[PDB]
């Protein structure tokens, strides 16, 4: 039928999105991603969601069933997969995850090799074999079944990659981090701890439970009373697989996707790194946005909302930084998808490189 | 003089390890300042012990999970994460400890012992050259030049 | 149908035990479990079966499907499952091993809180179910999903319980040991030498690939030559999934289930413990066994084939010892199924008390 | 402030082991300088994180045959031997560890908790008195206080 919407397949855990369903997804699609060499290499993330036992499991079961080598990667967030998935020449890579959903709902997301989503032929023929009733495909014996090797250790593989993208360590910067109880709570506490980063949690606690509970980039209400409560310099807030990003600045209020979109772009045109000097963005973008970036010489594309229109109009010209009002920005310089803490960086950078508070950077753009 | 302790512990620690097949894996920090890959385990800042560093490697536990560092004669922390090598002289054999063991004697001055889980082979690893099936005098004698 | 044998469910992994069913049998003999509490404790233990990562997989998917909270062990014996499920007042406990079978086999099996068979009464309705077309068993959903918590050190715990059962530590003792590549490989080679003995490891190098191929109660022609090349006192020939011993005398010779239960049983009178100086045994065993009994004054009751009679009748009159020629042996003060590892810590406990070697202990049974 | 973590820790450790059923021997100094019963076990020194303590008390170990010693927020010592006290209200059937920790609050200010290597149930022992069978929120409130 219908399984592959725009974040993949989705539905309430157990009830909808069942278990035998996410077997039949690893199986069904690894064959169609099995076509090239007869031994694929998937490696499979999730965030905290307490049905990601649940799917992780039965989706390897089905990858092990058509000989494809599984490598899980544990707890990391969605960018994470795609920059793996790319650095490591591996067939492909899997999500279980419901951005910034309730806890009772989960997700399955495919990248394909360059880490971006499935081509639409692949999903395809995916849901073809989802109609069949008869599971006509091959079983692999003894020696021929998949294969499975842990790579807990991708966590840091991309930690190390956010490491670099730090144009130097942000010291002397406070910062309070809200990362949804999700993917990001042991990942991103780390990385501006290492970057010598005056940190403050909160929302860094979770249990499968508790996921995007009150906190992360849709419910940014409880860091802006924590910013303000610890005089934090700003707050970020992921959510629960750290795709977007909603910033907090030092008196409390919120900045949000098309703030971010013009403080960063702004600050990359200033090192010639704006590939022509212009931000793919979508008809959500406020128009205040729009007339702060031809105040800054920045010429701008809009396209659809869906970051897969996003990203088609990056790809077919090589633009720089595209993104969303929701705070999903992605930076075709590093990585293929959103990125929440990519996102913090050039944030980061930002701050650090004009010496100025966060405030301040943002009120350049006036909102309508 | 405080150096016969830590070196006492570290063999009795090994030599534990070695009879009962117990992957372990252990740097020794000297010149190359290895910041970098002690914020990456669980840090400890404990005083050296022939027992603590056995509890450190027990077949599966959260602190097995990577290698330990040693910093001053401190264990500096426990489950750091080492870089790979991907050197063609690491016999096909083994890896994964091993392969990260050569792979931090690239970068630094540092030295490494490994216990092989496979075999109990008592290996170590200095500025890339790993010497497999080392002996109790053998790891004494190179644990004394330190 | 009928999916439970002796054994338990088995097949060829994939083909015959799909991942498919082994999700089924989670699913199912989770909710026939699930009577009492709406939280059962369902721990799970494999060996290194390539395929027991897939069908680990599958099993824990039905298992969180119905809320079941799940202890995986990693690698363990059958035995240490056992000891665990009673233990830890478990509900039930499942194995993935297919023991002394060649690797491309796999099989299910199940105990019960007491650590013994399901009893024949829950393995009917799971197999009503699994022929109800229609999957009408509840979905769980939110937080009423399954957890999980692993429990990879339940590996020395049930080490810890085998090595008390040490009458001393075998000081002075060299010891060669095959453990068939199996779930017994990681785990005995810290219990003989911990207990403070000479140890040459062989069949100590499982990949998945290798169990049971050479090596093994079941072809102890690898460990006889080599026990005699270290010149060993003996060697230890556990299975796959160590729930038989298979001895080898320092003459090289094979010393099989009725030898071994011989030499331990009379070991046993002497300390007392034998229990009505009486041991259980099938049709398969060996006349000359009985000779020798009689010359001991030992007494003895028969059973059928295969150990789930063997354990019938120590239960109803309350016997000590019981086994087959199999090298499958139980020890009922201890554990509740045969143990490959308990069976060689008696044996060892007989060559430190009597100081014998293990060619003149055996001799006192003479073969028909 | 720095009462958030290291209690956090403790939880965490505490809830992990009752679910596995470890024997868990935990004393926590106050006011009664525990300076003799520190150096009867190894030195350690070692600042607090949950997965160091889970590691302390593992079935077979050196490190596991004692308790683990709570001077400042970090772990000063391990398997460190205890007092028994022989009182009366201690139901027997099991002891051992619990005759211990009842036995070193009633000479010390500090604080005991206890999980039981038969059940599971997460006890603690102040001046002399145990509270059997806590709860999750029992245990935290109790913590809170110290």
């Amino acid at each position: 039928g219908k399984y592959f919407g725009t974040d993949g397949v989705r539905g309430v855990a157990n009830s909808e999105l069942t278990p035998e369903l996410a077997f039949k997804v690893g199986r069904f699609g690894g064959y169609v991603l099995t076509k090239d060499k007869q031994r694929p290499k998937v490696l499979i993330g999730r965030d905290t969601r307490i049905s990601g036992h649940m799917l992780e499991g039965a989706l390897v079961a089905g990858l092990l069933s058509i000989g494809a080598e599984v490598m899980r990667l544990g707890v990391i967030s969605t960018p994470g997969v795609s920059y793996l998935t790319k650095a490591m020449d591996a067939e492909a890579g899997v999500m279980i995850s419901a951005s910034h959903n309730p806890v009772q709902d989960n997700g399955i997301k495919f990248f394909g090799g360059d880490g971006f989503k499935l081509s639409d032929e692949q999903e395809a023929e995916i849901e073809r074999l989802m109609d069949e009733p008869e599971d006509k495909l091959p079983r692999p014996v003894g020696a021929d079944l998949g294969l499975v090797n842990d790579y807990f250790e991708g966590g840091q593989k991309y930690l190390q990659f956010l490491k670099q993208t730090a144009d130097e360590d942000f010291t002397g910067i406070h910062v309070a981090l809200d990362c949804a109880n999700g993917a990001t709570s042991s990942l991103a506490t780390h990385l501006f701890a290492d970057l010598d980063a005056d940190v403050s949690t909160m929302g860094t606690s979770p249990n499968g439970l508790n996921i995007n509970d009150g906190v992360g980039s849709t419910h940014p209400e409880a860091l802006s009373a924590f910013v303000k409560e610890k005089n934090a310099d700003l707050g970020l807030a992921f959510d629960g697989d750290g795709d977007r990003l909603i910033a907090v600045d030092e008196k409390g209020n919120i900045v949000d996707g098309d703030q971010i979109m013009y403080i960063c772009s702004k600050h990359l045109k200033s090192e010639g790194r704006l590939k022509d000097d212009t931000v793919v963005s979508t008809v959500m973008s406020n128009l205040g946005f729009y007339k702060a970036l031809e105040k800054e010489g920045i010429k701008s594309v809009q396209t659809a909302v869906g970051d897969r229109y996003v990203v088609e109009a990056m790809k077919k010209d090589g633009y720089n930084v595209g993104g969303e009002q929701s705070g999903h920005l992605i930076f075709l310089d590093y990585n293929t998808t959103g990125d929440g803490l990519l996102s913090a960086i050039m944030l980061m950078n930002t701050l650090k490189a004009t010496g100025k508070p966060l405030s301040e950077l943002a009120a350049e753009m006036q909102k309508f | 003089e405080a150096q016969q302790k830590t070196i006492e512990a570290i063999t009795k620690a090994i030599n534990y390890m070695a009879k009962r097949r117990i992957g372990a894996l252990l740097t020794i920090e000297r010149d190359t300042g290895m910041g970098d890959y002690i914020e990456t385990g669980i840090p400890l800042n404990a005083k050296v012990s022939s027992e603590l560093l056995i509890n450190i490697f027990i077949p599966n536990t959260p602190l097995h999970d990577g290698a330990v560092i040693m910093k001053n004669n401190e264990i500096a922390a426990a489950a750091c994460y080492l870089p790979l090598s991907e050197s063609p002289f690491i016999s096909k054999e083994l890896g994964t400890r091993h392969r990260a063991a050569v792979g931090i004697s690239e970068v630094t001055d540092s030295l490494t012992i490994i216990v092989s889980e496979e075999t109990g082979g008592v290996s170590v690893a200095k500025n890339g050259d790993l010497h497999r099936e080392l002996t109790e005098e053998a790891l004494k004698e190179m644990l004394e030049a330190e």
